[PDB]
């Protein structure tokens, strides 16, 4: 088996800006994986293809997947609407981590956030699923758009999606 | 603060 690589288009103000591909961690977390997997190839007949990263803090983080209500509220898994805390082996350890925004014990739905930056105090509240693998410049060009407070100065979209292997 | 939450976003 080999773990799966999606990748995201980015565009800002619809512009396009490059791909950022991810490599998921299914032999540590199968579930959290497919979840992220299916919602990038949009294959249920929803996905993140067309969201936006709605929050983006520099030095912290980059969250999106709100695919519903496109606000920061909203979003579900292939699973129904919300699913377990599969496990916490996995820690954020640096820039590039792929990690599950939630609202507490198991309440994952589709939103995530890529790391820019070590957040241990996340360890054991939010599972790490994947890593940047490639196009991390592109990650840190995001940044940029964001502030303290989150709000982005442009619209960041994820243009396309898909996997690639 | 620095939380990623879905719904009541905390400082």
């Amino acid at each position: 088996m080999v773990n799966p690589t999606v990748f995201f288009d980015i565009a800002v103000d619809g512009e396009p800006l490059g791909r950022v591909s991810f490599e998921l961690f299914a032999d540590k977390v199968p579930k959290t994986a497919e979840n992220f997997r299916a919602l990038s190839t949009g294959e249920k007949g929803f996905g993140y293809k067309g969201s936006c990263f709605h929050r983006i803090i520099p030095g912290f983080m980059c969250q999106g997947g709100d695919f519903t209500r496109h606000n920061g509220t909203g979003g579900k898994s292939i699973y129904g609407e919300k699913f377990e805390d599969e496990n916490f082996i996995l820690k954020h350890t640096g820039p590039g981590i792929l990690s599950m925004a939630n609202a507490g014990p198991n309440t994952n739905g589709s939103q995530f956030f890529i790391c820019t930056a070590k957040t241990e105090w996340l360890d054991g509240k939010h599972v790490v699923f994947g890593k940047v693998k490639e196009g991390m410049n592109i990650v840190e060009a995001m940044e940029r758009f964001g502030s303290r407070n989150g709000k982005t100065s442009k619209k960041i979209t994820i243009a396309d999606c898909g996997q690639l292997e | 603060x620095l939380l990623v939450t879905v719904g009541l976003v905390l400082a």
